[PDB]
C-alpha cells in the first residue's frame, strides 16, 4: 500500500512583520495534526495520542523553529527585493514510501497567491523555479535557499529522515 | 559572505567584508549611497 504523510501550511501575511498560520497533516488519508494561529502564538495539535509527551513536545519545539525562520526568509526576500502585501504563501510537502522497497520520494513545493513558485528537488537538494516569470524576488529566493546546509540538506533530512521514520513508526 | 539568516542583521563592515570577504551588493549594503 503507499504509505505517505502530507503536511500543508498556508501563511497569510498581512504585512512583513504580521503573520496568520493556518496548516494540518495526514497519513494516508486520516486527518492527524492541526496548526493554526498568529506568529505570536501558533497552536500545533496532534489530534490523536500518536507521539508521548515528551517526543510530542520535541516535535512541537522543531515547528516552531522552523515558523520563526520560514517568516524570517519572506522578511528578507522583502527588506532585500521588496515583496508587495498583503500576499499568501501555501507549503505542500510530504514523503511516501513504495511497497516495492525503493527510495522514499519526497517533495516540498511552494506557491504564492495561488500560483506555483518554486519547488525542492531532492537528488541534489536543490530548489527551482515552478513558475516561467523570472523576477527580482525569484532568483533572489532561489539563491538564499539554494546557499545553505539548512534549507537543502536538513531539509532533505527532514523529508527523507524524519518523515520517512514517522511514517514508518506510526502507520506500521 | 553569507549564513542562513545573517541577513536580517544590520550590515557591518567589520563582520562582513573584514572577518569575511564580501561580494558587491553586501559592500553596497553598508555604503548605503
Ligand atoms: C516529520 C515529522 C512529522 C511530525 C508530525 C507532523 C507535524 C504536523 C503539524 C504541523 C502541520 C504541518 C505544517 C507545517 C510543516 C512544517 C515543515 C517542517 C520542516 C522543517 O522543520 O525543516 C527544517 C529546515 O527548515 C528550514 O530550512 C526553514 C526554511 C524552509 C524553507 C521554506 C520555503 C518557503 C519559501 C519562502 C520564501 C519567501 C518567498 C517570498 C514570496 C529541517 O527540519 P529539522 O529542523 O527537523 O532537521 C532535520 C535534520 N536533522
Ligand atoms: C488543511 O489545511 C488547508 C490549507 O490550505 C486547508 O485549506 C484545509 O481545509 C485544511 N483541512 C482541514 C480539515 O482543516
Ligand atoms: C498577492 O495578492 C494580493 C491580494 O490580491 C495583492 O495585493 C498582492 O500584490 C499580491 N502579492 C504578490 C503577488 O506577491
Ligand atoms: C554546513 O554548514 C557550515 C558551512 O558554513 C559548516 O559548519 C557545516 O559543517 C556544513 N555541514 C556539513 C555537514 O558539513
Ligand atoms: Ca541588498
Ligand atoms: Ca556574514
Ligand atoms: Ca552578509
Ligand atoms: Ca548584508
Ligand atoms: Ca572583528
Ligand atoms: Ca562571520
Ligand atoms: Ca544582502
Amino acid at each position: 500500500g503507499l504509505q505517505r504523510l502530507h503536511m500543508l501550511q498556508i501563511s497569510y501575511f498581512r504585512d512583513p512583520y504580521h503573520v496568520w498560520y493556518q496548516g494540518n497533516a495526514s497519513l494516508g488519508g486520516h486527518l492527524t495534526h492541526v496548526l493554526e494561529g498568529p506568529d505570536t502564538n501558533t497552536t500545533i495539535i496532534q489530534l490523536q495520542p500518536l507521539q508521548e509527551p515528551e517526543s510530542w513536545a520535541r516535535t512541537q519545539s522543531g515547528l516552531q523553529s522552523y515558523l520563526l525562520q520560514f517568516h524570517g526568509l519572506v522578511r528578507l526576500v522583502h527588506q532585500e527585493r521588496t515583496l508587495a502585501f498583503p500576499l499568501t504563501i501555501r507549503c505542500f510537502l510530504g514523503c511516501e514510501l513504495p511497497p516495492e522497497g525503493s527510495r522514499a520520494h519526497v517533495f516540498f513545493e511552494v506557491a504564492v497567491n495561488g500560483s506555483s513558485f518554486v519547488s525542492f528537488r531532492p537528488e541534489r537538494a536543490l530548489w527551482q523555479a515552478d513558475t516561467q516569470v523570472t523576477s527580482g524576488v525569484v532568483t533572489f529566493t532561489l539563491q538564499q535557499l539554494n546557499a545553505y546546509n539548512r534549507t537543502r540538506y536538513e531539509l532533505r533530512e527532514f523529508l527523507e529522515d524524519t518523515c520517512v521514520q514517522y511514517v514508518q513508526k506510526h502507520i506500521s | 559572505a553569507n549564513s542562513f539568516l545573517e541577513e536580517l542583521r544590520h550590515s557591518s563592515l567589520e563582520r562582513e567584508c573584514i572577518e569575511e570577504i564580501c561580494d558587491f551588493e553586501e559592500a553596497k549594503e553598508i555604503f548605503q549611497n
